[PDB]
């Protein structure tokens, strides 16, 4: 019995997992992303600097027996690749990408893993809206390869028009996180109330009520709020990444400005990416932190469930004609062994006349001096 | 790719090969002629098909484009085939390589022009008979040399004598019998002899 | 600032990487060997089943918080596959592979790695010496195909051997424990003095001193020695396994029948693949028990054939940033089309953000003379 | 242009190029081979007395203007270490070694190079299988000298077996000559047939069919051959040069008995090593007539080597121009004494002519920061 | 260098390690006082030698900067000689590692200070006695700490006992005895045992 949130991946699935994770990373490289593979552990001190309180209880302490400090067993890579960006980056435009495993203390939704295997792609270095577009184009190029028949919905958020609105109203710290739980939450009735006695309340209001209607968000809100000029730009973004998704991707696309997850760390537009009506996320990502940066991952394991490899060729050689061969003739038969395993056969040598592969689809047979592949 | 592949002469020795070919795992699933393609494949996955001239074969063989083939051996000792292994007689495609004139013409009093396709043989087989010859290089209708004086003999493949007949000429001196050979590529005959010794095997048995 | 045995791996080392891990696995695979992926933490109950006791310190521990029980972070991944063996494996022959991250306390060798990407491959429910023969015919084959100008050598060993004297003999723990740490060091004068006075210890004096000559290793022990069966069995394996390595594999062996690491788990042949002059060994392997249930297998750290190893030169383009922005629509469509081809490829191709955007190690430019894009190198 | 098999070995190619032409002399030298450099032209008496037809018309002529005789350019250098074994060798054991450029008129493979750098390694005066085996160590220890990754597979042969069965079976010039093209063809099918009406028909068809398994080829072969010294001998010694091979020096060995390659300078065992899958062999060796004196040898195109060796990468280095022109004289003396260690290392300094002058792929600048002259990498 | 480099230790056990050598292929041909070099010739030719602390000897063969070397047995249980192979009990400079205290004072009620050298070696020996220490490190004059309150017992190699009787202490219990040890690299035991066998060999014969 594994811990909760634990799971084996066995046998096809594992063989899947393994060419999910080799072929996604190998089309992030040919986009031209450079592929780090930082450690599981580090010190505390470098893994959670600037980390939110949720980020440092998802991550498991270990104590350095040589040094006696604390370390941590890594619940999230992107930190990594900040240190990595920092020491190698430069100034300009920088590209990673990384595909790891990461260890969570809790599950993050109802019944989730707690060792994903965390795939992503990160672009420092570009402040403009085409940074996040690549990003797109490189996830979408991306889940089309897989041939899924599950359909990826987009919702869209950006937590400037939050943040412009608390400070406009000068919310105090009780009032901000009163606020995030209640948009958590949706609940409409209880923030109609407390919007009727707080600063600019109605501007509030009207982010959770109308926030879906993007179009016309700007023309609901108070003239103060519509004279800021980072609200403007923030909902133009929304616009023009909706567009973008529905014309290049023919995707559906919700928007939610209410969307206030990792509220520390985004720095405005967050992307998260449901497949079907799961409802965790598939995709996370968004603009963070002076240095640009905007990002996506995914946990590869979730993809298992929504794709398919073609059938796999399962050969066992028969155990008696091997057996009856003199050295030559097994010299030749283990060449063309090497040559169907080149080409992706699964070719048993039987130890005994009872060893059989699992899934068995083909026997290498001799027949009149000829080795053929007979179906079963 | 990692099977064989199969470099065949596309003329009169494709005709003759297509039987020793089923006889072995081998069948086109195409025709030559109807497709404007290069590579074939085969009943078998293993092997590949190339329909090349009758001229290449030796070529793509010896440089291991292709692991073997089925070539005449007029074309062989034309070409020198020095870095293949010629593995098997075929009996296939099987005719003479002859010298020819105009029917009772003279011989000149000087160096004989022989005018051919076959130089190397020419050259060879006019040597073996001490005799110093001007050849002429020419790619096609060798019958006609003659008889507007470009050479005062031909050197040609000759099977039933028709040909030269037909234009007023005559055979004069045999130079040697030619049929269809398999040649196989040195190195492909270390890596995938488990591979050909079968194919190998249904021709001989085919003969 | 890292802890000591703990490296990034980055660029084109981190892609290096991911090409040995994946190819070295998809080998394993078309050998007959079943991918399992078992997860970097268990509860210790069946993760340190078992376990030696220096399993035990190399495995970091942390509380389970949903139900209060301890857990590990593996340090190895072998237990796992018994786990995974004992509920899917049946009682007929089963063959399992794995390569995944495990963490360990400490260093084994002198600057070694405590985060090494363990791979390797495991044979259960098979007695014969040709289970064993099958693993050195799948390590083999792997090492070929990396094309390294490293020399990799074996060291065979075999404990049964030295086990089967201890019990014959009727040896003490203490005795045991001295004799090992005199094989361990290699002391030969003071292993010939307490040889004299133990029972049959002219046969553990033996083992030390002529040992490697396997093929006259029989003839040299005493007659009791000579009489059991699984003496006679251990030393006829080792030189099956040799012969098969130096005739198939073009391999250099040695013996030593003293090499007794792992005392504890291992019950059988032991295999110790060295490379070039490196201590601690590349690859380590042999019989153990998988439980009756025979098992054996090897592991490696994919991490150490970096420095070994070397792909092909990248290809690394960038597209013209003006000359990409000149173009109508059709224009760009065909540019594209392009693009995808070279990337399907392998040629890692950046679409620029900017006039500055330039990939790192840029190789070759795709510009534009006269309506047609061309690659030239920079 | 260059003809056809001829090419300029330039820059970082020439110079390793010129560190294999040493190591590998150097090699010889310790191994106790005495070097000799004879000249690219002797007078034809010399040069080709007792060659073979193929070496005559791979020898190109020229006339001494000094006497009017005719003289060649080498084609190849065994046949000048005969000569100077005759004068200087005496009766006893000689060993010699060589490197010099020979000059073919046509090339032997397809792509060939007609100017070969040829290398070799020759004992006269031991007719026993020691010399040849002595011959493989340094072959062996020159070739692992090398750190190749790529693989040098040995096919042996020994033309005294088909030698003595023409004798034994009493074969016309015209049947030996059918065989050995049967042979050199691997037309099994049509040698099977031939020797159907054949004295000792089956024998020859035997070499064919079986001369790949050496262990059992004397107790496949006919008792009039079996009886026969030379063929028992031969057989002998190609299981000793195997078995040395395959045990002291992990190399991959294949037999061939129907390698009849220069049959006519060939007396005995004969050596082909390849490289990976390429058509012609890089080591050429064997039995050859040293006169009646014994002689065996090797050689090999070291230009061939190039392709499949490495050095460690150069430090190209080059003095700031302006830095250098502003020290007083004592400043240029104590750089110049740093230079001159630098070069002792192998560092490539230029000492610049001008402020533009730069070497071809520069990695490191010698630059003034506070009265201290630095490597900086550029 | 191609030969043996050989760590000697300094002090002490430099005197009675000269004879052992000169036995052997190797002596001197400076001394290591008087010359202030730190690679020194010996009278074999493949042999070098390096006098090293007696605590760096271990760092040094394990490393493979010296491919063996003569070293305290003190030295190696506290420095955990992990990595090396201890071939030889050389029998030569003889102790005894022993804990001391003040002549006649009790025992503290309370967990006992250690002021030693031997850190590692004071934690083992007093766990195996099921006792819990705090150890205070220090590098010399071990006998001046129990005098002015820095611990309440030592840990130090004894041979005579008067260094410890001259300052008012008195030895308390007998960890272990103490010699100078052969140690060699593991891979040097490999590589050049061609080169050691006879020094070895020669060290054998020598006790
Ligand atoms: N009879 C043959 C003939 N018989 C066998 N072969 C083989 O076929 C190969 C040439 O194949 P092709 O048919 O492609 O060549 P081609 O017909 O000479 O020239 P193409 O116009 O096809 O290029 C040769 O290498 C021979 O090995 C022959 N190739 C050509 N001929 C010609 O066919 C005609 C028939 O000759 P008679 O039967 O004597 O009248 C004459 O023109 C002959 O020269
Ligand atoms: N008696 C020894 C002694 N005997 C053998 N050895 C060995 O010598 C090594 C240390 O060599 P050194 O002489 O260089 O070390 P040191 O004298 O402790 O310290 P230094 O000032 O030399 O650095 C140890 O690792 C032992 O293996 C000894 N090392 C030190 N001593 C000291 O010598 C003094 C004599 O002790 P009594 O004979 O008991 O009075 C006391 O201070 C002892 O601690
Ligand atoms: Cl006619
Ligand atoms: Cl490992
Ligand atoms: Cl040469
Ligand atoms: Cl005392
Ligand atoms: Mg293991
Ligand atoms: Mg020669």
């Amino acid at each position: 019995m594994l811990p909760d949130g634990v799971a084996d991946v066995l046998f096809e699935d594992a063989h899947k997992q393994e060419v999910l994770r080799h072929q996604l990373t190998q089309q992030l490289i040919t986009h031209g992303y450079q592929l780090v593979s930082p450690p599981m552990i580090e010190f505390t001190e470098s893994l959670l600097s600037g980390a939110s309180e949720d980020l440092k209880r998802q991550t498991f302490k270990i104590i350095d027996q040589l040094t006696g400090r604390l370390m941590g067993i890594r619940a999230d890579i992107t930190p990594q690749i900040l240190r990595i960006d920092a020491h190698h980056g430069g100034d300009g435009i920088a590209r990673y990408c990384y595909a790891g495993d990461v260890i969570h203390t809790l599950p993050s939704g109802l019944f989730g893993s707690r060792t994903p295997l965390q795939l992503g792609a990160e672009i420092f270095g570009c402040e403009s809206i085409a940074a996040d577009i690549e990003l797109i184009d490189v996830l979408f190029s991306m889940i089309n390869s897989l041939d899924m028949s599950a359909v990826l919905h987009v919702d869209l958020g950006h937590v400037t028009i939050f943040k412009r609105l608390a400070e406009l109203a000068a919310l105090s710290a009780s009032d901000t996180e009163q606020l995030m739980q209640l948009y958590a939450n949706k609940n409409l009735p209880e923030l109609k109330q407390v919007c009727q006695v707080l600063p600019m309340g109605s501007d509030f209001y009207t982010l959770a009520r109308f926030g879906h209607d993007i179009a016309n968000l700007l023309g609901r809100l108070s003239e103060n709020a519509q004279q800021d000029t980072k609200i403007v730009t923030a909902i133009d973004e929304l616009q023009r990444l909706k567009a973008h998704l529905q014309v290049q991707w023919q995707c559906a696309v919700s928007i939610d400005v209410t969307e206030l997850s990792g509220y520390h760390y985004h720095t405005g537009i967050v992307f998260n990416g449901y497949i079907n009506s799961e409802t965790q996320p598939l995709v996370r990502g968004g603009r963070f932190d002076p240095r640009q940066a905007t990002g996506f991952s995914m946990d590869v394991s979730r993809l298992l469930a929504h794709t398919q490899l073609d059938a796999p060729f399962i050969v066992l050689i028969d155990y008696d004609a091997f057996n009856n061969l003199d050295s030559a003739q097994r010299q030749l038969l283990l060449q063309q062994v090497a040559s169907l395993r080149q080409q992706g056969y699964r070719v048993t040598m039987p130890l005994t006349a009872e060893d059989m592969p699992v899934g068995l689809t083909h026997r290498l047979s001799l027949a009149d001096n000829q080795w053929r592949l007979h179906a079963v | 790719f990692l099977g064989l592949t199969l470099a065949l002469s596309k003329g009169r020795i494709l005709e003759e090969t297509m039987p020793l070919l089923r006889a072995a795992g081998v069948e086109l699933l195409e025709d030559p002629e109807a497709s404007r393609k290069l590579i074939f494949p085969t009943s078998n996955p293993n092997v590949r098909v190339l329909i090349l001239r009758a001229s290449d074969v030796p070529t793509y063989v010896e440089h291991g484009a292709a692991d073997f083939g089925v070539a005449g051996k007029d074309v062989l000792l034309e070409h020198g085939a020095n870095h293949v292994y010629e593995l098997l007689d075929l009996k296939i495609a099987q005719c003479k390589l002859m010298t020819a004139g105009v029917k009772d013409a003279p011989l000149p009093n000087r160096r004989l022009r022989i005018a051919t396709k076959y130089v190397n043989v020419a050259r060879a087989y006019f040597a073996s008979q001490g005799q110093q010859v001007d050849v002429i290089k020419l790619y096609g209708s060798m019958e006609l040399a003659p008889l507007v004086g470009l050479g005062d003999l031909i050197v040609d493949v000759v099977d039933t004598g028709n040909t030269l007949r037909a234009n007023g000429l005559e055979a004069r001196d045999h130079i040697c019998d030619v049929s269809s050979r398999l040649i196989v590529n040195q190195v492909s005959y270390k890596r995938k002899f488990a591979l050909l010794e079968p194919i190998l095997d249904s021709f001989k048995n085919s003969i």
